[PDB]
């Protein structure tokens, strides 16, 4: 499961 | 989960030489957003970890240009062009693309020196401890290099794996050696059942076992 | 920008750890930085535990997740961690790390600031004074040009102790080893190496202070 990264 | 495998785990260097640390992830750490979240952190002795490199190859502000990060996908390298005293410590690669975020085991960048044989000394239980009902036998292995060493306790010729407490010093700041203490703790009654006590070490400085012994009755 | 971790220092097994990270020099609210907790168990490397985003979304390391709760109070500029049912293996330094970025590149984030950490030791022991034992060689091992003596400081809690040789006058040739926690108590040892002409003809004494139990013990190293 990917770590969340905001943009 | 993503295993981060660093090679080597110990890297002795002379100040002024180049250094190279490899990091392999067990799967690709390219994130779906397009970035590869591979970071390098340095923890100097007795200090907090600090960021060196992010996104594989970008140096964090304040980090000298002798540091360089490279690689792609799963295959990453940290290079130091000319190692300085402030660079010594433990280096961790880290991926923040997949959960759990994971560190490598750490690579200790340490000062190289000539091999040195341990001075080994063994100690029977003190009278005072015996009167209290316990029996600790202590072995010191002092001022050796490199750090890799195997220490075995044998009681009447049989290896004793349990009841042991080991401690190691950090590389000495002046002479760059290591030292070790090993304590095997028995009951008084067990100690009084047995005769010969041996501390046996394997180290690259000797082609044969390094042995110190005593007999309880001597 | 500063980060400051606080924690209880010592816990008994089965208790809940409550950690706080307090931020200065910027605003959690305005910056929208994420924050993680990372720990370093005794004699191990770093392990990531948990992360909280600006909107209170959370992520955890599955290895420990069932025991972990991360939370924050933006109005106090604080992030928190709870770890239930602590045991010996939770003995570690706990770091708060900010997942910063250079504005406004939210996607280029990384752990730019770490605190000093807060150390935790987990043990069932109450304050316990050490037993201090002199380590003299067997007679055969005192025939050479030098002699190594030692001192065993066994079964105390909590850290620290201070060990010196001849009230601090003997410093060369000493190796004092880091304490190790085992069966809920610490053990420490120290060796000192001197010339055969020095001992036993002159006195050598291990001095040990354990402030938590208000104890100070001098143990002369006497030949067997």
């Amino acid at each position: 499961a990917e770590f969340r990264h905001d943009s | 989960d993503v295993l981060m495998t660093q090679t080597p785990l110990s890297l002795p260097v002379n100040l002024g030489e180049q250094a190279s640390i490899s990091c392999r992830s067990s799967q690709s750490i390219v994130h779906s957003n397009g970035h590869t979240y591979l970071e390098w952190y340095l923890q100097r002795p007795g200090q907090s970890p600090k960021l060196l490199i992010y996104q594989v190859s970008t140096r964090f502000s304040g980090v000298p240009d002798r540091f360089s990060g490279s690689g792609s996908g799963t295959d990453f390298t940290l290079r130091i062009s000319r190692v300085e005293a402030e660079d010594l410590g433990v280096y961790y690669c880290f991926q923040a693309s997949l959960v759990p975020l994971t560190f490598g085991a750490g690579t200790k960048l340490e000062l190289k020196r000539a091999d040195a044989a341990p001075t080994v000394s063994i100690f029977p239980p003190s009278s005072e401890q015996l009167t209290s009902g316990g029996a600790s036998v202590v072995c010191f292995l002092n001022n050796f290099y490199p750090k890799d060493i195997n220490v075995k306790w044998k009681i009447d010729g049989s290896e004793r794996q349990n009841g042991v407490l080991n401690s190691w010093t950090d590389q000495d700041s002046k002479d760059s050696t290591y030292s070790m203490s090993s304590t095997l703790t028995l009951t008084k009654d067990e100690y009084e059942r047995h005769n010969s006590y041996t501390c046996e070490a394997t180290h690259k400085t000797s082609t044969s076992p390094i042995v110190k012994s005593f007999n309880r009755n001597e | 920008v500063t980060l400051k971790e606080s924690g209880p220092g010592l816990l008994k097994p089965s208790q809940t750890l409550s950690l706080t990270c307090s931020f200065s020099g910027f605003s959690i609210r305005t910056s929208k930085v994420g924050v993680s907790w990372i720990r370093q168990p005794s004699g191990k490397g770093l392990e990531w535990l948990a992360h909280i985003y600006w909107d209170d979304d959370k992520r955890y390391n599955p290895s420990l997740e069932s025991r972990l709760t991360i939370s924050k109070d933006t109005s106090r500029d604080m992030v928190f961690m709870k770890i239930t049912s602590v045991d010996t293996a939770d003995t570690a330094t706990y770091y708060c790390a900010r997942r910063g970025f250079y504005g406004r590149k939210y996607e280029v984030n990384h752990f730019d600031y770490w605190g000093q950490g807060t150390t935790l030791t987990v043990s069932s022991a109450k304050t316990t004074a050490p037993s201090v034992y002199p380590l003299a060689p067997v007679c055969g091992d005192t025939t050479g040009s030098s002699v190594t003596l030692g001192c065993l400081v066994k079964g105390y809690f909590p850290e620290p102790v201070t060990l010196t040789w001849n009230s601090g006058s003997l410093s060369s040739g000493v190796h004092t080893f880091p304490a190790v926690l085992q069966s809920d108590l610490y053990t420490l040892s120290s060796s000192v190496t001197v010339t055969s002409s020095t001992w036993p003809s002159e006195s050598i004494t291990c001095n040990v202070a354990h402030p938590a139990s208000s104890t100070k013990v001098d143990k002369k190293i006497v030949p067997r």
